[PDB]
Order: structure tokens, then sequence, then C-alpha cells
RNA sequence: AGGUUAAAACUCAAAUGAAUUGACGGGGGCCCGCACAAGCGGUGGAGCAUGUGGUUUAAUUCGAUGCAACGCGAAGAACCUUACCUGGUCUUGACAUCCACGGAAGUUUUCAGAGAUGAGAAUGUGCCUUCGGGAACCGUGAGACAGGUGCUGCAUGGCUGUCGUCAGCUCGUGUUGUGAAAUGUUGGGUUAAGUCCCGCAACGAGCGCAACCCUUAUCCUUUGUUGCCAGCGGUCCGGCCGGGAACUCAAAGGAGACUGCCAGUGAUAAACUGGAGGAAGGUGGGGAUGACGUCAAGUCAUCAUGGCCCUUACGACCAGGGCUACACACGUGCUACAAUGGCGCAUACAAAGAGAAGCGACCUCGCGAGAGCAAGCGGACCUCAUAAAGUGCGUCGUAGUCCGGAUUGGAGUCUGCAACUCGACUCCAUGAAGUCGGAAUCGCUAGUAAUCGUGGAUCAGAAUGCCACGGUGAAUACGUUCCCGGGCCUU
């Protein structure tokens, strides 16, 4: 906004694990406020990420997570002249915040039986640097190198 | 509204208070589940007979100032206009601008 | 439709006008407004003149047409196609 | 823009009602219509009477109308005889035993109805509508309202196109809801057509 | 190439200079708003509801009709409503006052019509009354008149939309200028704010801002039934009973939030940033509240009203029809296209409100909509009235399907004189389009969006609309270069 008087909204914790971050892709995952149907549903796609590898469900997820997060986006800047699509550093929050949802939306677009199957199949993808969303995070990053020549607008 | 259309309304009213229960009993044998198959059919023929005014059906609330057939309100008696004009002017007890 | 338990609807002025015109040879339409009214199985033979808003078609009552309302075989709305 | 009724806006504030009985639905709007019929009769009877205000109360059974006028003697009559037929007209109308009271409006000229009604009988006898106007507001701060706003719509004059125009001294602060705005509105027939009249009159905070 | 000298006819009532207030700029500077950006969910595609344009019709009544008309007037068109059409009828008249005459008013039936209505046929003939009269209510007779949803919202009042809940708009006196005008109101800061401080040919004041109002979040006192159950005593385990006044709560009165305190910054200011305490921290959240004015904006069909117009008709009554039409086009919605789901069984947790020609329990009957009988309740007591999403178990296994539920046939229920045109709901069968929607376009910054149910006005019956209530409950906002609207100074 103009003012910049936007603070911080504290998220409670995950149940099982005590995890802000899981608690925030459970929020990403969750539609029409039905967050009991979305827990069910990563815990479950959790469970079968733990048990196809031999890590917990929380360091399988940061795998994952460490796979598909980016580090430089590209951003539209007008100037005098003609608008050029800038590469911009992302802060760790955002970088999270796009991993999150590039891996929500992959897992709907694939076409298994259950969207807790579909959620683990994509994390275990993202895991082996495989499949939709990590192919997002490396247009973004072609995008970026290829835009690298416009990094001081 | 126009004075004919008043005037439709309270002839209404007068033909429906003159002949309440004369309806009243015919339904009641029109509906009566142990009656027979004939006096209920006398009794549909003559709920007929009756001037189709006096059915309650047949009358529409009016705002008691104007006249006015849209908007009418219950507890006042007044379509919405008047209803504001006598809530502005302090006339309808307890009434006030209302926020919650 | 009207309840059973209720009987078919007709008309006191049109059940009295049939009545007089089934005892007689009276073949002349019978001219009525009166298309509420439930045709019954006395009437299949004279043809009945139903207004539909702006004169009275005659229809001609036959067995089929018992149950059905007189109003049912006079058309109220003239429609013939747009632009053609 | 438009602006809420001044009135209205503090009929729970600083502002009594005009109306006080209590009645349930079954009743509600017999007890509205038979006080609608009563101020109407009222107001055409005394219309010399200067007559501001006509309270309807019903405390059991019977109907109270309390007369606020600056005219108590012309409203009263001889020995009580004006008043006395007022109450047998106003108890045939509202079907319940009636009681008037006459309640004194000093300072006529600080009461918003009674200086509406003025300058419209005087639109009506065609005097100058700036000169009514004038007057008004100058009578009211005279006698120390702390403001008045007086405002006057329509053909003004005659002339073909209407026009509003509105003069105020002192200060009529009519966001603060504390404050004792009395303000009433009136109507002229004239030949031309229809002028209306509104006048706020502020009689400080409370 | 052209230069230089240099007319006239005809034509217009101006052409022009400088300066003033605005408005505008693809001029400058500084700010604000779901205005972008960051996100989430929609519309435009399908079926259906609904309004509008058009076409059609005897009539498809009238009005609204860029933003600011198009689920708008209408908070509810079968008859009525109804204002429109066809046909049948009336003329001081359906609705008022005045005069003359006859009569109590009223009730009960017959015929004709299709009704309006006409012709009758009986029953009463009351009530003050100096029993001269009346004085209700009817009918007839004239004529002053009644009547009009007929026209003009560009003659009007009243009421409303709108820029915009934007921070603006002005006046008195003084002073400057021949003058229109200017100043104040500009400037440095600051604020959500023409908010506040400082400066200053201005000194003051008014309408706007803020506050005073309602509601929500915490606590205290009082009162304790129909509301409550902590400590007790019983108990059919049901606050059920004796009780208790603690608690939730009901509703009255109070307290509390004021940059009040601390630190830093700042012009020794206004103020800003952070911290403590607290239920709440900087306008705590939401509402009400709409300045001077603008659009000859809307409404003569709520009402009122100047003028105009009709008067055996543009007035009045009735029946039937129409306002529900249908090659098409647009707006606003609802339901979906499925597995974060459908279906079956079981099982939790709300708030708000209405009710007497009303809400209607229990029991019985019916597959069901409902029916019969019949408590209680003008209500913290009774009824509406089972919240649903949710959770547990089972099944369906990606299919135009156990998705979707449009359409149609048959059979019914209820309201209502009367469901054909044209009601809602139920049962059986039928099982359309639709597999996420082109250009384009809309809403939303937090208990919001999204999603899930509940109630109310209108109302005999007739919501996917409108108004209101809770449950679950997000994402994102780096920033102001760009799009839209706006504010201040300057050119
Ligand atoms: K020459
Ligand atoms: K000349
Ligand atoms: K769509
Ligand atoms: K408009
Ligand atoms: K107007
Ligand atoms: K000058
Ligand atoms: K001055
Ligand atoms: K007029
Ligand atoms: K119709
Ligand atoms: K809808
Ligand atoms: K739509
Ligand atoms: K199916
Ligand atoms: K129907
Ligand atoms: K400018
Ligand atoms: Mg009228
Ligand atoms: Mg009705
Ligand atoms: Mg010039
Ligand atoms: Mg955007
Ligand atoms: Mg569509
Ligand atoms: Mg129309
Ligand atoms: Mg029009
Ligand atoms: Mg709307
Ligand atoms: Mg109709
Ligand atoms: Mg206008
Ligand atoms: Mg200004
Ligand atoms: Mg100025
Ligand atoms: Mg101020
Ligand atoms: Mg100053
Ligand atoms: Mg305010
Ligand atoms: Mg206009
Ligand atoms: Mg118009
Ligand atoms: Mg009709
Ligand atoms: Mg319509
Ligand atoms: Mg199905
Ligand atoms: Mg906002
Ligand atoms: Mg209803
Ligand atoms: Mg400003």
């Amino acid at each position: 906004p103009r003012r910049r008087v936007i603070g911080q909204r504290k998220i409670l914790p995950d149940p099982k694990f005590g995890s802000e971050l899981l608690a925030k892709f459970v929020n990403i995952l969750m539609v029409d406020g039905k967050k009991s149907t979305a827990e069910s549903i990563v815990y479950s796609a959790l469970e079968t990420l733990a048990q196809r590898s031999g890590k917990s469900e929380l360091e399988a997820f940061e795998v994952a997570l460490e796979n598909v997060r980016p580090t430089v986006e590209v951003k539209s800047r007008r100037v005098g002249g003609s608008t050029y699509q800038v590469p911009v550093e992302v802060r760790p929050v955002r970088r999270n915040a796009l991993a999150m949802r590039w891996i929500v939306e992959a897992a709907r677009k694939r076409g298994d039986k259950s969207m807790a199957l579909r959620l683990a199949n994509e994390l275990s993808d993202a895991a082996e640097n495989k499949g939709t969303a990590v192919k997002k995070r490396e247009d973004v990053h072609r995008m970026a190198e290829a835009n690298k020549a416009f990094a001081h607008y | 509204a126009k004075q004919s259309m008043k005037a439709r309304e309270v002839k209404r009213v007068a033909l429906a208070d003159k002949y309440f229960a004369k309806r009243a009993e015919l339904k009641a044998i029109i509906s009566d589940v142990n009656a027979s198959d004939e006096d209920r059919w006398n009794a549909v023929l003559k709920l007929q007979t009756l001037p189709r005014d006096s059915s309650p059906s047949r009358q529409r609330n009016r705002c008691r100032q104007t006249g006015r057939p849209h908007g009418f309100l219950r507890k006042f008696g007044l379509s919405r206009i008047k209803v504001r004009e006598a809530a502005m002017r302090g006339e309808i007890p307890g009434l006030k601008k209302a926020s919650w | 439709p009207r309840s059973l338990k209720k009987g078919p609807f007709i008309d006191l002025h049109l059940l009295k006008k049939v009545e007089k015109a089934v005892e007689s040879g009276d073949k002349k339409p019978l001219r009525t407004w009166s298309r509420r009214s439930t045709i019954f199985p006395n009437m299949i033979g004279l043809t009945i003149a139903v207004h539909n808003g702006r004169q009275h078609v005659p229809v001609f009552v036959t067995d089929e047409m018992v149950g059905h309302k007189l109003g049912e075989f006079a058309p109220t709305r003239t429609y013939r196609g747009h632009a053609a | 823009g438009q602006k809420v009724h001044p009135n209205g806006i503090r009929l729970g504030i600083v502002k009594p009602w005009n109306s006080t009985w209590f009645a349930n639905t079954k009743e509600f709007a017999d007890n509205l219509d038979s006080d609608f019929k009563v101020r109407q009769y009222l107001t055409k009877e005394l219309a010399k009477a200067s007559v501001s205000r006509i309270v309807i109360e019903r405390p059991a059974k019977s109907i109270r109308v309390t007369i606020h006028t600056a005219r108590p003697g012309i409203v009263i009559g001889k020995k009580g005889e004006d008043v006395e037929k007022l109450r047998k007209v106003v108890a045939d109308i509202a079907g319940v035993p009636a009681q008037i009271n006459i309640a004194e409006v000093r300072k006529p000229e600080l009461d918003a109805k009674l200086v509406a009604d003025s300058i419209t009988s005087q639109l009506e006898r065609r005097v100058m509508f700036r000169r009514a106007m004038k007057r008004a507001v100058q009578n009211a701060m005279r006698l120390g309202a702390k403001g008045i706003k007086v405002e006057v719509s329509g053909r003004l004059g005659g002339a073909e196109i209407a026009r509003t125009e509105w003069y105020r001294e002192g200060r009529v602060p009519l966001h603060t809801l504390r404050a004792d705005i009395d303000y009433n509105t009136s109507e002229a027939h004239t030949t031309y057509g229809v002028i209306g009249v509104k006048v706020w009159i502020f009689k400080g905070e409370i």
C-alpha cells in the first residue's frame, strides 16, 4: 500500500509437528476454509513421503523445499521508454511462499487418484529434481539469467 | 392512489366482513373428511355463488394515508415513504434511526 | 392440480347451461367465458365457444377432452414467428 | 447532497417524541391512524391559533392531547368553550375519552414551526421573500438564539426558474448530535406554485 | 524568383491588447484511495432464475435507461393488485358537501345474466321525540360539482442518486489593486483531516474535520425469573426436586484509552519512532453522521402543487385476456462440470428473529409433499426448529460416471371462489448441456475473501432477489514507475 502500515500476522504451528512452515503449507493448500480437510491431506501425503524415503516428514519436506525454492525472479520495471524485466533477488519468506505455491499447483495439476497421493508424488519428484514446480523454478531462473544484463534498473 | 381504487378496498373489506361466517362453514363442510359426496358438491357450488369480493384474498394492503399498494408495512399501516416522514417528525413512538 | 378430495371444479352457470342443453336437442354453440371449468363426461357432442380474451372460439367436445379445462383449447396469444 | 432530518437524528438524544404511548402490533397501526386524523383536524381547525406542536398520549383507554400554542386565549375561547368543543371532536375521532391540555410557547420567534408558518403566510400575502427571511433571522437573533438558518425554495417572486435561497446567523452545528436544534418546514401555495420553507434554530448544546 | 508603390466592389459587428477567477495539459512538484503492484475467488463459455433492449401482439400498462438504468420503483402480476386490451354497461356518478321527496337501517330467499345489474318475493321498522320533529342509514330527483396512475420533473415543493465521507467551501472588518479580484485559506514542518504548531497584513468567525450518538472487546455494583448450577442434600440421572446468588447470562447504573507514562528524534514546538502497564494503543473494530455546490440528474405514477387538457368520457362498474409472448442481444444471479467429491449409516458445536383469521407440539395415518385429532404460547417458559459445513465407518475408482439435474410423461398435496393461459411442493420414471470457459472483465487488505447453513419483511399461496445472523476460515501487500479517480502548490 501507499502508507506502509502493514504489520505481520502470527500463525499457529501445525498440530502433529509444531512447525509454522508446515502450518503455512496447510494454509496454502486449504480451500474454502476447510482447514481440517487440508490438514488430513497434508498429513497423509507426508506419511507417504516419510515411508517412501528414509528421513522424517520434516526433513523430506525441507529437501523438497530446498529443491523448489527460487533465488532470483523477474519483475517489470517501467522507465522513460519501455518496460524491462529486471531480475531481483527473492527474500527468504517469498522463497518459501513461492516454493509451496508451486508445489501445491503442480500437485493439483497432476492426475492421480487422491490429492494426498498427488501431493506425495509431487513432493518425491521435487526431492529428486523432477516434474513440475521444478521445471517452474528452472524457467524462472532461465528468465532471470536471460535478463541479467538489466540488473541495475 | 385513485379515489375509486380506495373505494374498491373499502367495499372489499365490508363484503368480507359481511360474508365471513357464511364462507367459513361452507369451507369447513368442503374440507370435512367424513362428509358425504353430494353435500360437498352442493357446498362447492354454493361457495361460487357468493360475490368474489367477499374473499379475504381479494384485499390488497394499502397505505392508510396515500393508498399506495406497494412498499406496505403492517406494523405501521403505511407505505415506506409515509413511515419515514412520520418517524422523522417523531410521530411513531419508540422508533428511531438504528445502528449496530 | 386441484385436490382430489375436493373434486373437479366447474362453474355453476356453465353446469346449468350444459344441463339445459343435454336434455334438449339444442346444437347451438354454448358461449362461455369460463375457461377454468373442467370438462365433465356429460357434454361430449356439443360445441362450446370458450372466450380467449377477445372472441369465443368453438371447441367440439370429444371423449378425449375429459379432465382438461376449457381454456386449454382456446389459445390466448397470437404468434406467427419473427420475420416470417 | 441530501441531509439527515435534524429532529429524527436527535429523537433519542436531546429531542423528545411527539407521541408517547405503548401498543402491540395489534393496535399500533390503528393508534397511528387515529393520531394522524386527530392532528389533521386540530391543525385545520386551529389555523390562526399559532399551533407549534401537538403531543398525543394514551395512558389507559383514553387520549390526552397537549397543544403547544402562542395564542392560548384564542385556543381556549371564553370560559373554555372552544377547548371543550375541540375535546368533544377529538373524543369523537379517537373513540375514547379525550383530555386537552394547553402549553404556552413564550417567544414564538424562537419556535421553528411558527417562524416557518409566519414566513409562509407572508409569502402567500405576496410579501418580498428576502424581507421575510431577513426579518425572521433578525427577530430570532435579537431574542437570543445561538443561531438560525432560513431556506426558501421555489419560484421566488414568480420567477420562471425556481431557485433556493438561504440566510444564516450565529452557529447552526448540524453535525453535533447534542446540539439543541429546532427544525421545521412549511409550504406556501402561491399563484405560481408551491414554495418550501425550512427553518433551523440553535439554542445551545446540552 | 520576385521586390516596390498600391486600390475597389463585397462582407462582419466586432477584431484586438494587458491583466483576473477557474478548467484543462501527452507541463513541473508533493500526497491519497482494492487505483495499480502482490494474491485469492469470480463474470464473459453451459443449463436455469431474473431485469432490460428488440421483435411480436388486441394488449404485451407506466417509469428508470453511461459511471450514478438493467434481482431498479415492485418488501413478492392466477382473480384482486392493474394503471393495458376485447367485450358487456352507468352518467351529479365508484369516492365528498349542499337541497327536495320517499322511506329505520338491516336480515332470508327466487329468477335472468357471465357478471356488472335488473325484476322480484318475505321478514323487521327500531332510537331522542315538548311524541311539531328528527338523525343514522338507504333509494330517487335536479345542479353547483365530484373524478383523471391524463401532459409538462425543462413551471414546482418534498424526497433521492452523484462527484464523495473527498477535505474542502466561505464570510465580517482591516489592508492591496483603476478594476475583475487578492489576502486571510499562502509558507516550514506535521496529521486521516483547512489536524495542530511555528511564521506571517492580517485579525476574527461560520459550514465542513474531530468530539458528543449506537454497537462490539475488559472489569465493578444492583437485580435474579421463564434465565444459571460452584458448594450441599436427594434423585426415576432428566437443574429433575429441596435449595444456592457463586458462575454463564439478562439489563440498568458506573470504571476504563487520554500519546496518560518512559526513552530517543525533532525548531526548547507540533509531532513521529519504539517500550512499559492493560481486555483494548494511538481515530481499538463496525455503524450512524454526507460541507458550499454539480449533473435543467431521478421522481407530476407515493403525496402535494402552477399551468394545460377530458367531462353520457382520458371519469365509473364487470367478466375474460395481457403485464409470464420469443428468430435474437445485454446486465445481475443460482447450480454445476466432480474424489479437498457423490452416496449410505452414525455422531457433535451457533447466532439472530417471528408468532393470534398466528406459530402450531405430542400421537396416529401416508414412501413423501401432507392429513386427522389436539397441548402450549401474545412468549428468557410454548412453537417455528433437526443448523450445515464438520468427524467416524463403508462404498464409488476417473467414467459424461453412483458427476451434473435441465427437460418431459404419469400420479399427487396445499393455499385459494378459481392453479389452462400462469403457483409452490411431493413421488415414480426420464437423465440435456456441461469435462473449468476467446477477446475482455469484477470483488476483496482479516474474522475480510472463500465456503456452510439459519432467520425476517412483502405475503392466502408464491425467492436462486433483498435485509439480517452465526460456523469454518485463508493468501498477499517489495513498493508508487504505470492504469483510474481525487487533494494541495506552481506554470
Ligand atoms: K506591382
Ligand atoms: K470595411
Ligand atoms: K465463467
Ligand atoms: K443516474
Ligand atoms: K425536484
Ligand atoms: K495590477
Ligand atoms: K475581505
Ligand atoms: K401538475
Ligand atoms: K391475467
Ligand atoms: K438468481
Ligand atoms: K451470469
Ligand atoms: K448420473
Ligand atoms: K397458475
Ligand atoms: K495545473
Ligand atoms: Mg388523488
Ligand atoms: Mg394479495
Ligand atoms: Mg491574451
Ligand atoms: Mg492486480
Ligand atoms: Mg453466462
Ligand atoms: Mg418496460
Ligand atoms: Mg422512458
Ligand atoms: Mg441490487
Ligand atoms: Mg390481472
Ligand atoms: Mg430535474
Ligand atoms: Mg481553498
Ligand atoms: Mg483565495
Ligand atoms: Mg477546522
Ligand atoms: Mg496562516
Ligand atoms: Mg464527524
Ligand atoms: Mg431532465
Ligand atoms: Mg424521465
Ligand atoms: Mg379484472
Ligand atoms: Mg414485468
Ligand atoms: Mg447424482
Ligand atoms: Mg480498504
Ligand atoms: Mg410468504
Ligand atoms: Mg490537504
